[PDB]
């Protein structure tokens, strides 16, 4: 019935749709305030009650649909700037095991956000493309470090990204459960 | 330029926002600085001197100014042209060397005093208020909704006076406390105040507010 | 110094469309990944499915009557039609697998739950037809020719049990919650740590050990030490 590849698991394309359901902030270029819009899934204020260059606030599909067109613009999070990366690259090199709190989203926003918005950014865009880049390396690398805890009860983890645990989930949950099928055996 | 509504507006030499106040009256009106650039990149910087940043600005949106923040050698903005950003105006109330004293990762803006921060409030509530208030005497509402804001900016001030009357309660300044208690408007915050006092242990200033109250009921009932 | 902040708060303050949807992706994402058959949404469906026929309704009398707002109501009602059929399609998959169980579920008179608590009609209707239709095919092919001591389909007793069920102990992703309301101070399973977030603790019986689910921290936990807690809404699966 459902396709094979999605028994146990989310594709990135899921992820997508999932990440695509939150808040942004916007400028629009034109007044909407005094047809109406009447949507079901969210809010239908904010979108009726628009003035032009007034900062708004709206979910992020439907700010993608409208920079579409010359009908808006994008405000870009505030993490997403060079000195933010670059405290937190400090602190991933400061202390060995603990990640950094980036947010859960941060690497699905910022491929979205440089595709789509490419023109709204202040920070030279082409700084970013390799301060995201140094941030991913430098978790590669303490990902590496924690596979050789596997064990047979239980693992924690701390502020690891949403598209990097679904990137290692099927090795991490096979290669436990049959540790715990060992184990177990000789106990009954 | 003139405000969003119609304001005459300046933005000086020295980087700060003058608007013209009471201009319907001429024995009334008066200049006033709404805005110090310079102190606001001091604050943001973490107290530190980045005059490789400039402020361009734009346009004033009711209490917002609209602008362009340049950075490098030539102090305007060039080609394709940057996007703009919102900021708010504030009153000038706040020292350096005391700010730096009170605060006393590396960039992170000062930690101000709350007195300087409700003083700052209830000063810029106070103007805000008025200005909204001229406005909606001569010219009314465009929109049919800023008498709520003006509500808004009451409540604000209101509060704004009940932190500062607090602290003068807590320092049992009786006189100052009951010279701030004046300049409170609605009941539901003198009857905080009377609260307040009850927490500071001032019976005489409960007694002076409760004549206050009812003086003011009086006058209420008149 | 004198506090004012609660007088200050007392002084100051003196079911919805768009809720149903978070709803949604929540039984969504978490029959995803859950080893067992969770029980169906009975109250949510029924005003989810009565809205989408409005809204149809109301998007051909507009049509008919800017293009912008249009084209952001058509598309927002497929984003809608999407996330409810991969579900659906997901607990029919559930059901194909587990459907000996779910009738040996039924049949013991004894169960704390009936089968018509944890489907919906359109479900109880699938199930039943089917297992007749895969009855039929083995029954008459391959089970018309066994002795009578072998002819049962559901046999328990065998040197093979021919009955399979979930996997009580599958190891899943988690995130802590808390309780919904933000109400720390009113769960009562709700301890403190040292100086710091509150915390769950709960016991994983094969090794005696115990663990501390902090708020907000993420963990590999096993399903049935974290089953009561999930269906409390106290953690989320990722």
């Amino acid at each position: 019935s459902l396709p094979a590849h999605l028994q146990q698991t989310f594709s990135p394309e899921e992820i997508q749709f999932i990440v695509e359901n939150e808040p942004i902030k916007i400028f629009p270029r034109i007044t909407t305030r005094q047809t109406r819009w009447q949507l079901i899934t969210t809010d239908d204020k904010a979108l009726n009650n628009m003035v032009a260059m007034r900062s708004t606030e709206v979910v992020l599909w439907i700010a993608l649909l409208l920079k579409q067109q010359s009908k808006c613009s994008i405000v870009a999070p505030q993490w997403l700037t060079t000195k933010e990366l670059d405290r937190k690259i400090q602190y991933e090199k400061t202390h060995p095991d603990r990640f950094s709190e980036l947010p859960w989203n941060w690497l699905v926003l910022a491929r979205i956000l440089f595709n789509k918005a490419k023109d709204d950014f202040h920070d030279p865009i082409h700084e970013l493309r390799g301060k995201i880049q140094d941030l991913r390396e430098i978790r590669q690398i303490k990902v590496l470090k924690g596979l050789k805890y596997l064990n047979e009860s239980h693992l924690q983890l701390d502020n690891l990204s949403l598209l990097e645990i679904n990137e290692l989930r099927p090795f991490i949950t096979e290669i436990m459960d049959k540790l715990r099928e060992i184990h177990t055996a000789s106990l009954t | 330029f003139f405000s969003s509504y119609g304001d005459p507006c300046i933005f000086g030499s020295d980087n700060t926002l003058l608007l013209l106040s009471k201009w319907r009256s001429p024995e009334e009106s008066k200049w006033l600085p709404i805005l110090d650039s310079n102190m606001e990149i001091w604050k943001m910087s973490g107290g530190k001197e980045t005059t490789d940043i400039h402020v361009w600005p734009l346009a004033l949106a009711y209490d917002t100014l609209n602008c362009i923040l340049v950075k490098g050698k030539h102090i305007w903005p060039e080609f394709p042209l940057p996007l703009p950003s919102e900021m708010e105006i504030r009153m000038p109330v706040f020292v350096k060397s005391k700010l730096l004293e009170e605060n006393k990762e590396e960039d992170k803006e000062i930690q101000i005093p709350v007195s300087m921060a409700a003083e700052e409030e209830y000063l810029r509530s106070k103007v805000l208020s008025e200005l909204l208030t001229d406005t909606l005497e001569n010219d009314g509402e465009m929109y049919g909704n800023e008498n709520e804001v003006l509500a808004a900016l009451n409540g604000a001030y209101d509060k704004a006076l009940l932190r500062l009357f607090a602290s003068a309660c807590s320092d049992q300044n009786v006189e100052k406390a009951l010279s701030l208690a004046h300049e409170l408007k609605q009941d539901r915050a003198l009857t905080a105040a009377v609260k307040i006092s009850e927490r500071a242990e001032l019976p005489s200033l409960v007694k002076k507010i409760n004549n206050i109250r009812e003086a003011r009921y009086e006058q209420q009932l008149k | 110094d004198i506090n004012i902040d609660d007088i200050l708060a007392e002084l100051d303050k003196e079911v919805s469309p768009q809720q149903d949807f978070s709803d949604l992706m929540k039984s969504w994402k978490n029959e995803r990944c859950s080893p067992e058959l969770l029980p169906y949404p009975h109250q949510l469906m029924k005003r989810l499915l009565n809205r989408i026929s409005m809204q149809s309704q109301l998007i051909e009398n507009i049509s008919m009557g800017s293009k912008l707002p249009l084209l952001c109501m058509e598309t927002e009602l497929e984003r809608l039609k999407f996330v409810i059929r991969s579900y659906i399609r997901c607990r029919l998959s559930k059901i194909d697998k587990f459907s000996l169980y779910l009738r040996q579920l039924n049949e013991d008179e004894n169960s704390l739950i009936s089968l018509t608590d944890l489907l919906s009609k359109d479900e109880i209707k699938y199930h039943d037809t089917h297992s007749l239709i895969w009855l039929k095919l083995v029954n008459d092919s391959i089970l018309k020719y066994m002795p009578e001591e072998l002819q049962a389909i559901n046999d328990t007793e065998g040197s093979v049990n021919m009955i399979d069920e979930p996997d009580w102990n599958k190891f899943v992703f988690i995130h802590v919650n808390g309780p919904p309301d933000g109400k720390w101070n009113e769960d009562p399973l709700l301890q403190e740590n040292e100086f710091g977030k509150p915390c769950y603790t709960v016991t994983i019986p094969d090794l005696k050990e115990e663990v501390e689910l902090t708020i907000g921290s993420i963990y590999v936990m096993r399903y049935e030490v974290i089953r009561d807690l999930l269906r409390d809404d106290k953690v989320a699966l990722i």
